[PDB]
């Protein structure tokens, strides 16, 4: 469980716009 | 503060005219454009790199280049005449928003006209009820969209300032005036004050001093 | 089809309170971002705050000038944009508009966290601020000078001081002088109170040989003011 909570802040990132766009901005280069 | 407009700009009727943004966030982050008609809500204009909404005329265009933004209208229409604002991040990074100071668009009806400026001192009746206030009026000009801004000495001043919107003549002129308010010990403290106005490019200056 | 209409603004003292209402339809309101945006009496637009979304948390982020007094909030059950407002001042009063607020990130070119877009607009509700009550007219002379004179010409006109509230009637020598006269608009001071000025052109030879007032009429106070004016010393 300890280890599954991680995954769960990931999965919020990708559907938070303020953490795409440094996701992508991060791929850019 | 955070982004610059021009204040009043104008064209004729089927020309080209652009209007910029100027700021630092502006290298960094694309600018939205809205039209505003007075008593008529914000329409957005054109946003990013490319977009304009539907519904929006073809003649509407705009660019980024540095620091800068800019809208340009290809063969302005006489619908045209209204007021433009940029929009975007007021800082490189943040998750904010600003506007810009607006720009008035004059679609031109009558020849260009500079304006008369006129600077008077504090009254000696003022100056006894401890009070010290300064006028700056204009007149005659056109398009009615001008830029005050009053300076003690060489120091620009930033609080104590307020100035009216334009307004008709009775001979189709614009006027509009801008106070300053003081102390009667800031007013004898400097060597003078100064009420510059900005309109196309042209910039008056007068000047008063307590003495005389 | 997109409809947006604000309300639940009106009068209130300084330090006061109030809540703007904003409907929405014709889009999915349950998870477009939301935008407050404002217009001073004659000035620009100023962005208040703006309620993002449900892949945000239903995060908010406010205006420097602002932050601390409003908070702004959402009832998507029954697409309602809610702004409420406390310790309000005179600056506050204005124009207050909702607005659907899109997203853009130009992925090639673009840079965190992006920009935003107010793709409609309300109409917007009106907010007033005052803690004034009636004030009579202060007169104060705008006296001619030798530097001023421009010309055989010479300017002068009167000063309308800290008045409360609007019309005021202003006229020279009890309406017989009209040639060279205009009044010009009030300017409204932050302090809440009017103040305008008239002004009139005439010869620097008649100084002398006339005498020149201004007939000032406040009937919002019953108030009436003549004022000389005479050169400088």
């Amino acid at each position: 469980n300890e280890q599954e909570l991680l995954e769960l802040d990931k999965w919020a990132s990708l559907w938070n716009w303020f953490d795409i766009t440094n996701w992508l901005w991060y791929i850019r280069r | 503060y955070e982004l610059t407009q021009e204040t009043g700009v104008s064209v004729a009727l089927g020309r080209t005219v652009t209007i910029t943004c100027r700021g630092d966030s502006l290298r960094s982050h694309y600018a939205s454009w809205y039209q505003k008609k007075p008593g008529q809500a914000p329409i957005l204009l054109f946003y990013g790199k490319n977009n304009r909404p539907s519904g929006v005329p073809d003649r509407f265009s705009g660019s980024a280049s540095g620091n800068r933004a800019s809208l340009t209208i290809s063969g302005a229409q006489a619908e045209d005449d209204a007021e433009y604002y940029c929009s975007s991040r007021d800082k490189s990074g943040s998750r904010l928003s600003v506007f810009g100071g607006g720009t008035k668009l004059t679609v031109l009806s009558q020849p260009k006209a500079a304006p008369s400026v006129t600077l008077f001192p504090p009254s000696s009746e003022e100056l006894q009820a401890n009070k010290a206030t300064l006028v700056c009026l204009i007149s005659d000009f056109y398009p009615g969209a001008v830029t005050v801004a009053w300076k003690a000495d060489s120091s620009p001043v930033k609080a104590g300032v307020e100035t009216t919107t334009p307004s008709k003549q009775s001979n189709n002129k614009y006027a509009a005036s801008s106070y300053l308010s003081l102390t009667p010990e800031q007013w004898k403290s400097h060597r003078s004050y100064s009420c510059q106005v900005t309109h196309e490019g042209s910039t008056v200056e007068k000047t008063v001093a307590p003495t005389e | 089809e997109v409809q947006l209409v604000e309300s639940g603004g009106g009068l209130v003292k300084p330090g006061g309170s109030l809540r703007l209402s904003c409907s929405a339809s014709g889009f999915d309101f349950d998870n477009a971002w939301m935008t407050w945006v404002r217009q001073p009496p004659g000035k620009g637009l100023e962005w208040v705050g703006r309620i993002t979304g449900p892949g945000e948390g239903w995060s908010v982020d406010y205006a420097a000038p602002v932050e601390g007094r409003f908070t702004i909030s959402r009832l998507n059950w029954i697409n309602f944009l809610y702004l409420e407002m406390n310790n309000l001042r005179m600056e506050d009063s204005g124009l207050y508009f909702c607005a659907r607020t899109g997203k853009y990130y130009d992925f090639w070119s673009g840079y965190p966290p992006g920009e935003e877009y107010f793709q409609d607009w309300g109409r917007g509700t009106l907010v007033t601020v005052s803690s004034a009550s009636t004030k009579g007219p202060s007169v104060f002379p705008l006296a001619p000078s030798s530097k001023s004179t421009s010309g055989g010409t010479a300017a002068l006109g009167c000063l309308v001081k800290d008045y409360f509230p609007e019309p005021v009637t202003v006229s020279w020598n009890s309406g017989a002088l009209t040639s060279g006269v205009h009044t010009f608009p009030a300017v409204l001071q932050s302090s809440g109170l009017y103040s305008l000025s008239s002004v009139v052109t005439v010869p620097s030879s008649s100084l002398g040989t006339q005498t020149y007032i201004c007939n000032v009429n406040h009937k919002p106070s019953n108030t009436k003011v003549d004022k000389k004016v005479e050169p400088k010393s």
